[PDB]
RNA sequence: UAAUAUUUGUUUAAUGAAAAGUAUUUUAUUAUUAUAUUGUAUAGUAUUAUUAUAGUGUAUAGUUUUUUAAAAAUAUAAAAAAUAAAGUAUGAAUUAAUAUCAAAAUUUUAAUAAAAAUUAAAAAAUU
């Protein structure tokens, strides 16, 4: 609305400081206190330990939603946003996004499931089908001394294993990429090149204490 | 008196040459006027700000806009003599970028690393 | 000059601030050489 | 001397050795900054005393994300 | 017990050895002024 | 000025004939035959026809 | 003292001056910011623990420290590092004799040349031109100022013409 | 038949760069202090807009140092006593 | 990364981010520097206590 | 109950043959606004629209602007051009910005 | 106070400018005869103020932002002459205990008495 803005003002009415400014605009100056305010509660995430400790919820486990919306509800958790401490749970919360114009395509309006607060959903026993408060197990895994976390439902005492991390192995890059057969290939003979350096170094240390002796 | 050599206070020649500030590598012999201890704390700013106006009418080192960091020049690489305007007295404070090529695998070394 | 709207006197007096390497010389004995004794 | 606020917005005579103030062109008011400081928002990039830290988050949300 | 307060940055390698923490912090902060990721600015001050 | 005036000495200048002549004061005008603008009679535009013309 | 204050009836602790001190670091992130010669203990220390730990390993022998095998040193020689990156607008699809470098301000006109011959092979240079232009500082939406790295603009005169094509 | 400054400057030999610096003042082409307009100044890119510099906007009105170093400071040469 | 995130569904694990917590005064601190320990401290969080 | 309330007020508002248009941060002053105002009150769109034309003030400019924008509305709602009137114009104060006026012997004020 | 004062951009000889210690030059730019390094445009007095201070060096680049349709009185110059006041736009400052106001006269009351009492006869707006 600008144009109209102007549009409706006077010629004879002067403004100044058009391209520069009186102050010097590159100093560091804090923000007014209501948008510093704005950005604390839109950016809480970016507190310290705002993750949750030893963290349960990983994609597939079979939740209840005990408050807000959507209370009673179940669903498989879909995909987890862990810094935020969210998580998208299947066909709950789902909300409508606005995909704008562009050159070749309309405005679409097309659903999608919207991150839920961890607070608020609680995991499902997957025997007695009754929630259960989850604790956080170490057991010796198979043929391996670790002991790699696990997480067990206090009520039935059942074990739920933590789902692998995989991700885009679409990605590739063969003409600039070393193969491993090539990286792997040993070429550290560490004693003849110790050798080498030690007496490089001995060499220096020696001339700087003559050198000293000379002065002396 | 100064440590650092006398031609980078008045020039090496009438027009001033050499003067302003000179950072030295340190692993050679020579010396510069860049010195950080308190007392010398004015005049490297007095380089900074000012620079320094020379009689012949033209001031040197900084006379602009944007203030040199005496810290980030490259280093004093040697001394100004009036016949040839630069004498290099010290070579080996000159980077020489050297790279070894064509040796073993080498040429079959790419700068990525790929998946399994 | 510290006194100024400019900025080169703005920068003077917040860097000037900063504290320097100290260290104790404790002095010479440039008369008694303790080290041709 | 002074026979208004000790703000940079109020109303009647100040004076410089009791009151002093740095130079501030066009201050946005006590309320809701006016079309004025609003036009000098969407053409030079900020408000024009360079004191008013350009925040245009909002509207990142809005348009480019 | 903590050996260093809750809200430090951890700046190490994933052994322990502290032998390039000064290369980590400098990549850390060239990356603080331009993140290599970002992408347009909505700003009206804009690098160039 | 030695007081604050109330609501009422604020109001006593619309009373006035000078105040109403200025400010709330409708036009009279008709539309131009050649232009079909809203026109005061004695006022002309910059046009061929309503030089000559005036309307 | 003509007169005694009482002062008794405070506990010691040290006011704060009145014309206070302002903070050391820098704030101008503008064309006529300052670097700050004076040497804090904290540059000496990282240092300390940069070259050899200094807290926990003990200091190699002072002929090891002032040759050119010492660490910071070695590594500098036979491990360089360098930006020396191309403005493309001046390669790209015009012929130019005068490509354009940015590169480290800590660079000579002389280690330029070396660079480009050593590792780029770019064998004909008449010459190199030299202007150090400050950091590209920036907002963003926020407000938060940033400054990219401060640069140095060289203008690199060749004997040969040479173009990047684009391919449209 | 006209001026042509050009022309008028190849018929001098007045080194035609040279010539046009004569009518422009002597802030636009030689190194010395002078009234600047911000506007001129040039601006970063906006999110509607490109970027605005002086370069394109004022190509004219830009320095030249073959005028101003043959011209105003001094050769060194010139001085030489070695 | 939250709208790409929101659109393509994937899941994501570490902050795409780097946080310093101290705003940039973690570098004012010495690097061999480390909290002493602290003896018989006040506190009841050193009792585990679910219920109270 | 209350989403059910403010649902039939809205609603109720809506299928009224009117439409309201709200100017905000017009660039004008409170008084000099409602003095230009006040002409025209209880006018046909067509005088109001022509008084507005004819007059040397800018409180009748920026009404014209508000005229000409609300006709649009009223056009996109479904009215009638030739029968439309103002039945209510009003003004209300808005924001403020603040400015430097200097004075003599180190005296300022603010505008 | 304030529908107020102020502002009000229709024609340039401010030629020049180091002493300014602030102003994103995206690559401002040699073709050099010279070598490395470094640096060139508008913020003095709280202002884009009355308008700078000083050292260069030169004389035909006109080197290119000042509203307005009567008269008093104020200001210049020769009570004549030149200038300025209904104006559209911007919009301060001194002042403010007040009731829609307080006009005229007479005496009185602890010192003008816009305090009393009595008679009386003050419409509105603008200058
Ligand atoms: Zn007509």
């Amino acid at each position: 609305r600008l144009e109209l803005l102007e549009s409706m003002r006077h010629p004879r009415e002067r403004d100044f400081y058009q391209d520069h400014t009186y102050h010097n605009q590159w100093l560091r100056r804090d923000l007014e206190k209501h948008q510093k305010q704005q950005l604390a509660a839109r950016y809480k995430y970016f507190a310290p330990d705002f993750e949750i400790s030893p963290w349960i919820w990983y994609p597939g486990d079979i939740v209840e939603v005990v408050s807000g919306e959507g209370i009673g509800q179940r669903g498989t958790i879909i995909a987890v946003i862990k810094y935020k401490n969210e998580i998208v749970v299947q066909n709950i919360n789902v909300q409508d996004v606005v995909i704008p114009a562009s050159e070749s395509r309309p405005e679409q309006i097309v659903q999608r499931e919207h991150p839920i607060s961890v607070t608020r959903v609680r995991h499902v026993d997957p025997s007695t089908n009754e929630i259960c408060n989850i604790e956080m197990v170490k057991v010796r895994n198979k043929e391996t001394g670790e002991m790699e976390e696990k997480r067990m439902s206090l009520e039935s005492g059942i074990l739920m294993s933590i789902p692998p991390v995989n991700d885009e192995l679409e990605v590739g890059d063969p003409l600039k990429d070393t193969p491993i057969q090539d990286a792997d290939e040993a070429t550290y003979d560490r004693e003849a090149e110790q050798a080498v350096l030690v007496d490089k170094r001995l060499e220096a240390m020696e001339e700087h204490f003559v050198q000293s002796l000379k002065q002396s | 008196k100064n440590s650092w050599p006398e031609w980078m206070d008045n020039g090496a020649d009438g027009t001033g040459y050499g003067i302003g500030l000179h950072r030295t590598h340190p692993l050679s012999r020579l010396r510069g006027n860049l010195k950080r201890s308190p007392s010398h704390v004015p005049r490297v700013l007095g380089m900074m700000i000012q620079g320094v106006w020379h009689k012949s009418g033209v001031k040197l080192y900084f006379r602009g806009g944007k203030p040199p960091n005496p810290s980030v020049h490259p280093y004093l690489t040697g001394e100004p003599c009036p016949l040839y305007g630069w004498k290099v007295t010290d070579e080996s404070v000159i980077r020489q970028f050297n790279m070894p090529s064509i040796d073993g695998t080498n040429f079959r070394y790419k700068p990525y690393v790929a998946l399994q | 000059f510290k006194q100024g709207q400019g900025m080169f006197s703005h920068q003077l007096k917040r860097l000037l601030q900063k504290k320097s390497i100290h260290r104790y010389n404790w002095d010479p004995l440039p008369m008694y050489d303790p080290r041709k004794l | 001397y002074q026979r208004g606020g000790w703000s940079p917005g109020s109303k009647h005579q100040k004076h410089m050795t009791l009151n002093p103030t740095l130079y501030l062109y066009r201050f946005p008011g006590p309320h809701g900054p006016g079309p004025y400081t609003m036009k000098y928002w969407w053409t030079l990039g900020c408000f024009p005393t360079g004191m008013e830290v350009p925040f245009r988050l909002h509207e990142f949300l809005s348009t480019y994300q | 017990q903590r050996k260093l307060p809750k809200h430090f940055p951890v700046v190490q390698a994933s052994d322990g050895s502290s032998l390039l923490r000064e290369e980590t912090i400098a990549c850390m902060e060239r990356e603080r002024r331009l993140p290599h990721n970002m992408g347009k600015l909505y700003s009206y001050h804009r690098p160039y | 000025p030695k007081r604050k005036k109330n609501p009422m000495q604020l109001r006593r200048k619309v009373y006035g004939l000078h105040f109403k002549e200025k400010y709330l004061k409708m036009e009279e005008w008709y539309y131009c035959p050649l232009c079909a603008e809203p026109k005061k009679p004695g006022e002309w535009c910059r046009r061929e026809d309503c030089r000559q013309i005036k309307p | 003292i003509h007169k005694g204050w009482r002062t008794w009836e405070y506990q010691h602790t040290r006011p704060d001056p009145r014309p206070f001190p302002d903070p050391p670091v820098n704030d101008y992130f503008g064309r006529s910011r300052i670097w700050n010669p004076i040497a804090c203990k904290l540059g000496y220390v990282r240092k300390k623990a940069d070259e050899w730990g200094w807290p926990n390993k003990p200091p190699p022998p002072t002929g090891l420290r002032h040759s050119q095998e010492f660490f910071p040193f070695f590594f500098e020689r036979y491990f360089p590092d360098a930006e020396v990156r191309l403005l493309l607008d001046s390669v790209l699809n015009n012929e130019t004799k005068r490509p354009v470098f940015q590169i480290p301000c800590s660079m000579s006109k002389v280690e330029l040349v070396n660079y480009l011959k050593n590792i780029y092979g770019i064998d004909n240079v008449v010459r190199v031109e030299v202007r150090n232009r400050r950091g590209r500082r920036y907002k963003n939406e926020v407000g938060e100022i940033k400054m990219m790295d401060d640069y140095k603009v060289a203008v690199v005169e060749l004997d040969t013409p040479v173009s990047v094509e684009l391919k449209q | 038949g006209r001026f042509n400054m050009d022309e008028a400057a190849a018929a001098l030999q007045l080194n035609p760069a040279y010539a046009a610096a004569l009518y422009r003042p002597l802030n636009y082409t030689f190194h010395i202090r002078g009234q600047l307009y911000p506007a001129q100044k040039g601006r970063p890119s906006r999110p509607g807009s490109l970027a605005a510099s002086q370069g394109r906007m004022f190509p004219l009105y830009q320095r030249n140092d073959r005028l101003d170093k043959e011209l105003f400071r001094l050769n060194s040469r010139g001085l030489t006593t070695e | 990364v939250d709208r790409e995130v929101l659109l393509t569904g994937k899941s994501v694990w570490e902050c795409p981010i780097h946080i310093d917590h101290t705003c940039g005064g973690s570098k004012t601190v010495p690097p061999h520097a480390k909290k002493p320990v602290r003896y018989m401290d006040a506190g009841i969080a050193n009792v585990g206590v679910t219920d109270i | 109950y209350c989403e059910r309330l403010e649902t039939e007020l809205t609603v109720t508002q809506e299928r009224l043959p009117q439409h309201t248009l709200l100017m905000k941060a017009v660039p004008s002053s409170w008084k000099k606004l409602d003095i230009d105002i006040s002409v025209i009150r209880g006018l046909s769109l067509r005088e109001a629209m022509a008084q507005c034309k004819l007059s040397l003030r800018k409180g009748h400019q920026i009404v014209f602007r508000a005229l000409e924008m609300a006709q649009q509305g009223a056009e996109a709602k479904g009215l009638d051009k030739e029968h439309l009137r103002v039945a209510h114009i009003s003004c209300y104060p808005g924001p403020t910005d603040k400015q430097i006026d200097i004075r003599s012997k180190g005296y300022y004020a603010w505008k």
